[PDB]
């Protein structure tokens, strides 16, 4: 049924996008407001394949009443996981702060935990120093580059035929710029990798006999009996890249 | 030892503590490698890459076989089944959709590039900085005191490896701001006072070496009335 | 709206954020420098200060003789702050430009759904119900070329954006990294002068 | 429309990517620490006001 006070001379009724919601009665004296019907999407919450096969299932900004028993969340309606108490590390992400997880084994839905609670102790005239120390090694992984592709627009867009190549003509100068671009791309990748690995002006050569103090540099220094003259973290780096 | 002095450490801890500080290194390197063995995930960005560039070259074939609104997706049977005149339109559709297609994969392909770029360049900042040299910056080279690191190659990208310094084994203590001795006010150069519940003492911020208090390790600098806090010990002359 | 266009919830709620701020704060008042590089050591406040002031070269007797006035300065530009941001009508404008595209955008995309693009008629049904299926493929296929190249364009404008987006979100996290955790010496970097907190 | 080829799948992607890197920025900005500190229960920082 309409609310709002309808003018006695008008028929119809749009909105700011500019859609039908509102119809005079053909019949009768009277207005009803049309909204459309309920919808949404859904999403599939699975563990691994070869780990289990039951799933959980979430309609997307809707409520339960419209549709291991039901849940409702500010993302919307849950199936298929039981809420607990508890509060771990997020597993798999599925909305304001909550998660789901694989643990008999279910699937269960909980709020992510931030960390373990802390309290430093503060007084006004109390300090705290170290008496021992840790020396660490840590990595840090960085692209640098990226595949250089050319193409041709004559042998593409058309095959052998003659007919496409001349009707291709009507559409000016469209495959010029693409080879541009692609050239420009090509030619920043070795910019790249020039400037980022290029930094030396000479060649140094590492003494032939190696005690540095007691160090040992073994693992990160080239290997003679290799062909390729690699060292074996590079090797493994390498060979773990497909 | 330059190193180590370069973030607050005097000679004397290293040059004492070379054969533990040298074992930790070398049992740290040593146990590098099966990080990188196992969880396969760790390099993901180096992946990626090369994945994203071959799903959209296979996209653009798959492109080709697509009617795109006309009778047939091979241009001879088009050219053979219409007359010529009439078979203009359907090579006018293909050509379009084809030309989209390139279009669309140049934009990405463009779009791509310059994430790329950013990538390189902070791996040429890191490189020019960590490398060859000692970075102050905090959590730049590292999670903790940098002191060096070392460069790999790898297929498309870099990796570094950074050695750094973290303390532990902390203790309590009770400090007072400055000393007061015959009616003058001390401070402490570098360093604090600490006090083991008799004594007094001073030393370093980031490992614990007791030395006597002395009048080389502190300046007077001025009077025994405005600081708050300040309590009175003997100093050795 | 809402014809096959939802808007997703972030990940993380606006309590956890504060959360993490308050643990941050708590953090850089009750250990200074050391919970970033390690176990937090304590320290009180006033040795602490006494170390960023030595860190940009003054020594430790110009703040341990004048504790109360820095107290008192200290305690006024922090309470300015507050009818600063209030009287300033366009403080916050850039998180401001941020919605106001956001929306622009989708009212945008909405919107072009009004357009014939050349055709009888702009909505689906009349063309069905009024011609033949013959003319009705040219205009069916006439209106999904018209909203195909707006999808197109509405996602395009939204990677440009995310990438700068994200690029501001590193210098968020660098400037967090560097002013927060430590000191700094960068020129400008972190405030106007010679850093000492943030 | 299924017949213009899989130009919407690659729409798809587009904005799911987008929508990971955008929650991934706030992680990276703000969870640095993965302790939860708290103050005392008694506030005297020396005459600092906080
Ligand atoms: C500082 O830490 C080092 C390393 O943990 C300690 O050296 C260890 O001492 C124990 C006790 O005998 C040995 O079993 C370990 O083998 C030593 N580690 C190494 C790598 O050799 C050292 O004792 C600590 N010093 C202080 C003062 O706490
Ligand atoms: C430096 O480290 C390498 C790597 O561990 C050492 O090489 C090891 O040598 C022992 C001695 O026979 C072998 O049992 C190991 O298999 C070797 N490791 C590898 C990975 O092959 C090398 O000895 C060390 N340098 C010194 C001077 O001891
Ligand atoms: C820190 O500053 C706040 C803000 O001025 C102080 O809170 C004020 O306290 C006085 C005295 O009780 C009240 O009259 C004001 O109304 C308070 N302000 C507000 C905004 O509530 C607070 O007292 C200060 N801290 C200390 C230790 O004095
Ligand atoms: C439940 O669904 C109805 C739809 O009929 C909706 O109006 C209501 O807001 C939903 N409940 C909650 C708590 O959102
Ligand atoms: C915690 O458990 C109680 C039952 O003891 C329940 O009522 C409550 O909803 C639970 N809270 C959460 C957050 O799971
Ligand atoms: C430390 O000294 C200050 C100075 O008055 C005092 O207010 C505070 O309560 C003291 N700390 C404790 C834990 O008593
Ligand atoms: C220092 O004292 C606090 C409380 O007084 C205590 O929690 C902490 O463990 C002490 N530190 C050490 C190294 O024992
Ligand atoms: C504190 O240091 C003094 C300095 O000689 C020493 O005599 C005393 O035994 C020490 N006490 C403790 C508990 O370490
Ligand atoms: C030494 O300090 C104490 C406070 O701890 C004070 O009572 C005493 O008067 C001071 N000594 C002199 C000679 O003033």
């Amino acid at each position: 049924e309409s609310n709002k006070k309808f003018l006695p001379f008008q028929q119809f009724g749009r909105d700011i996008a500019d859609t039908t919601d509102a119809v005079r009665d053909p019949q009768t004296l009277e207005i009803l407001d049309i909204t459309p019907c309920s919808f949404g999407g859904v999403s599939v919450i699975t563990p691994g394949t070869n780990t289990s096969n039951q799933v959980a299932v979430l309609y997307q900004g809707v409520n339960c009443t419209e549709v291991s028993n039901v849940f409702q969340t500010r993302a919307g309606c849950l199936i298929g996981a039981e809420y607990v108490n508890n509060s771990y590390e997020c597993d798999i992400p599925i909305g304001a702060g909550i998660c789901a997880s694989y643990q008999s084994q279910s699937i269960i839905a909980y709020t992510m935990s931030l960390g373990a609670e802390n309290s430093v102790a503060y007084s006004n005239n109390s300090i705290a120093i170290p008496t021992n120390f840790t020396i660490s090694v840590t990595t840090e992984i960085l692209p640098v580059s990226m595949t250089k592709t050319s193409v041709d627009c004559t042998m593409y867009i058309c095959g052998d035929s003659t007919e496409c190549s001349n009707l291709l003509l009507q559409y000016g100068s469209f495959c010029t710029q693409l080879k541009r671009a692609l050239t420009g791309i090509a030619v920043e990748q070795d910019k790249n990798t020039q400037e980022v690995f290029a930094q030396v002006k000479q060649i140094y050569k590492t003494p032939p006999i190696k005690y540095f103090g007691g160090f040992n540099f073994s693992q990160i220094l080239p290997d003679p009996s290799k062909p390729s003259k690699r060292s074996p973290i590079e090797d493994l780096l390498f060979n773990k890249v497909t | 030892a330059y190193r180590f002095n370069g973030i607050g450490v005097t000679q004397n801890v290293l040059y004492e503590n070379q054969k533990l500080i040298a074992n930790q290194f070398n049992s740290a390197i040593g146990k590098i490698q099966d990080s990188l063995s196992s969880t396969p995930s760790a390099l993901g960005k180096l992946q990626d890459v090369v994945n994203h560039n071959a799903q959209a070259l296979n996209t653009l074939v798959k492109q080709l076989s697509s009617k795109f609104g006309a009778i047939s997706s091979v241009l001879n049977d088009i050219l053979s089944r219409l007359d010529p005149p009439e078979a203009e339109v359907q090579i006018d559709r293909l050509i379009t959709g084809r030309l989209q297609s390139l279009q669309t994969y140049v934009t990405q392909q463009l779009i791509r590039a310059a994430e790329i770029r950013a990538s390189a360049n902070l791996a040429a900042t890191k490189m020019s900085e960590c490398v060859l040299g000692q970075s102050k910056r905090v959590d730049f080279c590292g999670k903790g005191y940098h002191l060096m690191s070392f460069p790999q190659s790898a297929p498309h990208g870099v990796v570094f490896l950074h050695v750094t310094y973290v303390p532990a084994q902390e203790k309590n203590f009770t400090t007072a701001p400055a000393i007061c001795h015959d009616g003058k006010a001390h401070f402490p150069r570098e360093g604090v006072f600490v006090s083991n519940g008799t004594h007094w003492f001073v030393t370093q911020r980031n490992f614990y070496e007791p030395q006597i208090i002395t009048t080389d390790n502190t300046f007077v600098s001025g009077n025994c009335d405005v600081v708050i806090g300040i309590v009175n010990n003997t100093v050795y002359d | 709206k809402f014809n096959g266009l939802t808007v997703l919830p972030p990940l993380l709620t606006d309590e956890m954020i504060a959360q993490y701020t308050s643990a941050l704060l708590a953090g850089t008042i009750t250990s200074g420098w050391t919970f970033g590089a390690g176990p937090a050591l304590q320290i009180p406040f006033p040795m602490q200060m006494a170390y960023r002031f030595n860190g940009i070269g003054v020594t430790q007797n110009v703040l341990y003789e004048n504790q109360k006035l820095i107290a008192n300065q200290f305690n006024s530009a922090i309470g300015k702050i507050q009818d600063s941001l209030s009287s300033t009508p366009s403080a916050l404008g850039k998180l401001q430009d941020v919605v106001n595209h956001n929306a622009q955008a989708l009212n945008t995309l909405v919107k072009q759904l009004s357009s014939k693009f050349g055709a009888i008629s702009s909505v689906l049904n009349d063309i069905l119900s009024r011609l033949d299926p013959p003319e009705a493929e040219v205009q069916i296929d006439r209106l999904i070329t018209g909203r195909l190249q707006s999808l197109q364009t509405y996602v395009t404008q939204q990677l440009i954006r995310a990438a700068e987006i994200r690029a501001s979100a590193n210098l968020a996290a660098t400037k967090m990294s560097e002013c927060v955790l430590g000191q700094s010496k960068r020129v400008d970097f972190c405030g106007k002068g010679y850093h000492l907190m943030s």
